[PDB]
């Protein structure tokens, strides 16, 4: 008399997870993104994760995907000047 | 080491004068476009908020 | 979207007009005329 196991592996990879309505990839920027009330306004976070146990210390590795991009001008000869981006968290300082 | 393009000097010039302007300018993206965060999970344990 | 980050949007070509358009019209000649022996293609964004 037997008992059956089932179990998967799936290696070099990451779990993703789209910030877009209906999960697609219509574009770059989704539509969620420019959706009025995530944009015109602040909110908290909150995410709780399970995992299966292990008998050594580990570490979870989260990416939030956003937008990093720079611009590169340079008017007269020998000068380089730049702007960089990131939208979501931080751009350079401010005052 | 570097490697230049033996361009005729008149277009040479002529690209280097276009590529000046303030509305010429260039841009570029990070492909993963991402910013990272790492938490720590001590042994045996297994909620993570 | 909003006009309290709409050019800081639009600066960077994260949004807006594309980049057969934004550019000079002597540099699209250019960029064009001479495209199979010194591409310049991959330092433009045109967004989508």
């Amino acid at each position: 008399d037997s008992i059956t196991q089932k179990k998967f592996l799936c290696d070099r990879t990451l779990w993703r997870i789209p910030f877009s309505s209906n999960f697609m990839s219509m574009g770059a920027l989704t539509d969620l993104g420019q959706n009025l009330l995530y944009a015109n306004s602040a909110h908290a976070l909150d995410m709780t994760f399970e995992v299966d146990p292990m008998d050594e210390p580990t570490l979870l590795y989260v990416l939030f995907e956003v937008f990093d991009v720079v611009r590169v001008h340079q008017p007269h000869r020998g000068v380089i000047e730049t702007v960089y981006l990131r939208t979501p968290f931080s751009a350079g300082n401010a005052t | 080491y570097a490697t230049f393009f033996p361009m005729a000097h008149n277009t040479a010039s002529t690209l280097e004068a276009m590529l000046r302007n303030d509305t010429n300018d260039q841009s570029f993206n990070d492909y993963l476009s991402a910013a990272n965060m790492l938490y720590p999970i001590p042994a045996n344990a297994t909620n993570v908020p | 979207a909003t006009p309290s980050m709409m050019p800081q949007w639009s600066y960077m070509h994260i949004s807006g007009q594309d980049a057969s358009e934004y550019l000079s019209p002597g540099l699209v000649q250019f960029a064009r005329a001479t495209e199979t022996y010194f591409s310049l293609n991959n330092k433009f964004r045109n967004p989508t």
